[PDB]
């Protein structure tokens, strides 16, 4: 069934997960929006 | 080994054949003739690993001939390694 999963795409083999990790941390790095700050702060003072 | 095997009662005969030396520790003997044997190991698409190798634990009080069962497994199996904790003679259980 996990190679079933594979060949349909629900699922990613191992070492592909492997490559696919490494270009996403050479590549990436976001940045917040200014938008997403606020409810960041209203989240982590309600909290609090 | 295949006309032996065929017989229903072999288990049990296995069972008689651990250890001669060493009287009433039935259930000893089934453990130890299922470690010998030993299940298989098995890793499901990679990702996944299952062991497949049965660990005993042979806990008793003195004089009950839980050594004469390990060298009778020493004896007995392909490759078995004796090591002790207590003791210096021995290899050691770490790599260096
Ligand atoms: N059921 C048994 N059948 C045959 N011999 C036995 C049995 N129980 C004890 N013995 C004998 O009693 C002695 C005990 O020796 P050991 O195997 O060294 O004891 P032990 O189980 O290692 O416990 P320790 O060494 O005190 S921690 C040996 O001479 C055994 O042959
Ligand atoms: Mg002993």
């Amino acid at each position: 069934m996990q190679n079933q999963q594979e060949e349909n795409g629900s699922e990613i083999s191992i070492e592909k997960m492997k490559r696919y990790i490494t270009y996403c941390r050479l590549k990436c790095a976001p940045r917040l929006s200014p938008q997403a700050a606020e409810k960041l702060s209203s989240n982590f003072v309600t909290i609090r | 080994f295949r006309k032996i095997s065929r017989d229903r009662g072999i288990i049990d005969k296995i069972i008689s054949s651990m250890a001669p030396s060493i009287y009433g520790h039935r259930d000893i003997k089934t453990a130890v003739a299922c470690s010998l044997f030993g299940g298989v190991p098995k890793n499901v698409n990679g990702k996944h690993s299952i062991r497949g190798d049965i660990n005993v634990l042979l806990l008793g009080d003195p004089g009950t001939a839980k050594s004469q069962i390990l060298k009778y497994v020493e004896k007995t199996a392909h490759r078995a390694v004796f090591a002790t904790g207590q003791g210096a003679s021995a290899v050691g259980l770490t790599a260096s």
